[PDB]
């Protein structure tokens, strides 16, 4: 269906491909490594209910006035 | 209610059944509120008011 | 002060769910089984938050 | 001694997240929210429902009329005429030509 | 499991079970299935269960 150049990436000769850098001494800093600056929120969840509440209910206490 | 609960903790009927009622409580939570802005015919309130004072055909 | 001020003005807001908080605490230091509620204590010694823990 | 303006590393290190991307991080992060979101299942559902909503509720009420009313029973015959297109009691129940 | 333990009042260790005066405990003692209420501990003192961990 396809020749093997196609496959095998070279028609005669295959290249050397430059090696990925690394960055001795600190964390890989890609798309995917991102989860070690930014994990899930886990230090307002409690903060999170609480405003949760306060904002169903004033907006349930404005909503039924404007109506009313 | 720490002490009411721990005597709820040691009822057997009534700690699985007092509670049924209380989905009543929102139902008329919820209720109130869509009756604070619904929309009626003018029509019909004027003609058929409900609980409203002088109706003769409630008798005054 | 503006201290007292801040109390005696946001006293009738802070109080609404009072009763409701401290009714489900006392009904969680009640109804629940005491290892449940010594893990917890336990998991928050550890930093984490049993809430989700539990969820997880 | 070099003559040239040598660049720092953290700024090789910053660089290096946007040069290191593949072809799958791109299609599949970046086609997710989009065939979530896309003319396919919600931005097209929506969309696409609006335009039969109005077309029924300018045949049967009236655009004027329609807003003139208030959103609640606007969204009221709004859920009617989508239910009256999604039916389409006159096409057999089916959405083609 | 783990260990019953008196210890001097105060703050109690986050994972120990308290175990107040009405306390009722089911265990097993020289192969006797028993219950063991707590009555009169002593003051400036409180019993706790420690699991292992
Ligand atoms: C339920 C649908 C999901 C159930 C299982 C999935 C799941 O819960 O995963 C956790 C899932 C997401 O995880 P999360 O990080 O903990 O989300 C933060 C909570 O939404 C932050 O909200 P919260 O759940 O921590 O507390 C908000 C509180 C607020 O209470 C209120 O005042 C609302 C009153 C409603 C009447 O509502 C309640 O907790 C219980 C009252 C009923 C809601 O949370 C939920 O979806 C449950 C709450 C959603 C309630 C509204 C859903 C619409
Ligand atoms: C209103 C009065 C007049 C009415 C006039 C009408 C117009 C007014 C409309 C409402 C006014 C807005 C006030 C609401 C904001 C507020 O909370 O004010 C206090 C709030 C606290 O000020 P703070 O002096 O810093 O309080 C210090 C401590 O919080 C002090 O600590 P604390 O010991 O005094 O406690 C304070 C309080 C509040 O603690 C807080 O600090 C929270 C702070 C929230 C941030 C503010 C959010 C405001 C959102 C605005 C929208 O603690 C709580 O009550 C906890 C609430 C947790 C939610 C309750 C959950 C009930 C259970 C429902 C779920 C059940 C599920 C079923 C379970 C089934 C199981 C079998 O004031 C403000 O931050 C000013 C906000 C502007
Ligand atoms: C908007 C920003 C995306 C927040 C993604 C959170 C994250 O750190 O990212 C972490 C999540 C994966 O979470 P998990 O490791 O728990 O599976 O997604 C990624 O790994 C890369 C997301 C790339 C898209 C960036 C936008
Ligand atoms: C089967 C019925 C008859 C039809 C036959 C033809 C079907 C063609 C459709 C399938 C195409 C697959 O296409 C595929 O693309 C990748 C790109 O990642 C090529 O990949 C090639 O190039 C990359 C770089 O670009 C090289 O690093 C790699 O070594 C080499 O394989 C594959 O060689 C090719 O096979
Ligand atoms: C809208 O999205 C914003 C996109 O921009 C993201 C901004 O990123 C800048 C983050 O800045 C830093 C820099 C260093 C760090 C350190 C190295 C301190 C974090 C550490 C110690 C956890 C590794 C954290 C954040
Ligand atoms: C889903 O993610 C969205 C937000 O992600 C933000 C990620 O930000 C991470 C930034 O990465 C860094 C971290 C540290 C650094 C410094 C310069 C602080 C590192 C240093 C001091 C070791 C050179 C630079 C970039
Ligand atoms: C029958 O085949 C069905 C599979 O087809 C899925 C279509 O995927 C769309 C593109 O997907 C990719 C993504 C990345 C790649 C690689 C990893 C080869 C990209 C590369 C060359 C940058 C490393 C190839 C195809």
């Amino acid at each position: 269906p396809l020749p093997n150049a196609v496959v095998q990436g070279y028609t005669s000769v295959r290249g050397p491909k430059r090696p990925l850098d690394h960055f001795y001494g600190r964390t890989p800093l890609n798309i995917d490594t991102l989860w070690h600056w930014v994990k899930f929120p886990h230090r307002y969840d409690n903060l999170r209910f609480a405003v949760c509440f306060w904002a169903f209910l004033v907006s349930a206490h404005f909503a039924n006035k404007k109506q009313r | 209610f720490y002490n009411l609960y721990n005597f709820v903790r040691i009822g057997r009927v009534s700690k699985y059944v007092c509670w049924l009622s209380l989905p009543l409580v929102f139902q008329r939570m919820w209720m109130k509120n869509r009756a604070t802005g619904m929309e009626y015919d003018i029509d019909l309130e004027n003609y058929a008011p409900f609980e409203a004072k002088k109706n003769p055909m409630h008798g005054h | 002060s503006l201290a007292k001020v801040w109390m005696y003005a946001s006293w009738i807001p802070r109080g609404i769910p009072k009763a409701m908080a401290n009714e489900l605490s006392s009904a969680a230091a009640a109804l629940a089984h005491p290892e449940a509620i010594a893990r917890v204590a336990q998991l928050e010694s550890q930093g984490k938050n049993p809430y989700r823990v539990a969820r997880a | 001694a070099p003559l040239y303006p040598v660049l720092s590393q953290a700024s090789l290190y910053k660089r290096h997240f946007f040069k290191n991307i593949k072809l799958f991080h791109v299609v599949f992060y970046v086609g997710a929210p989009c065939v979530t979101f896309g003319t396919a299942a919600w931005s097209g559902s929506n969309r696409n429902s609006r335009e039969a909503i109005f077309m029924v509720i300018e045949e049967r009420h009236g655009w004027d009329n329609f807003k003139k009313l208030s959103s609640h029973q606007q969204g009221v015959i709004m859920q009617e005429a989508a239910q009256e297109s999604l039916l389409a009691r006159n096409k057999g129940e089916l959405h083609l030509p | 499991t783990g260990c019953v333990a008196s210890f001097p009042e105060g703050d109690v260790p986050p994972g120990a079970v308290e175990c107040l005066p009405g306390q009722v405990i089911r265990t097993k003692v020289n192969g006797e299935d028993v219950m063991l209420e707590i009555d009169e501990v002593d003051p400036g003192y409180q019993v706790c269960w420690f699991k292992p961990d």
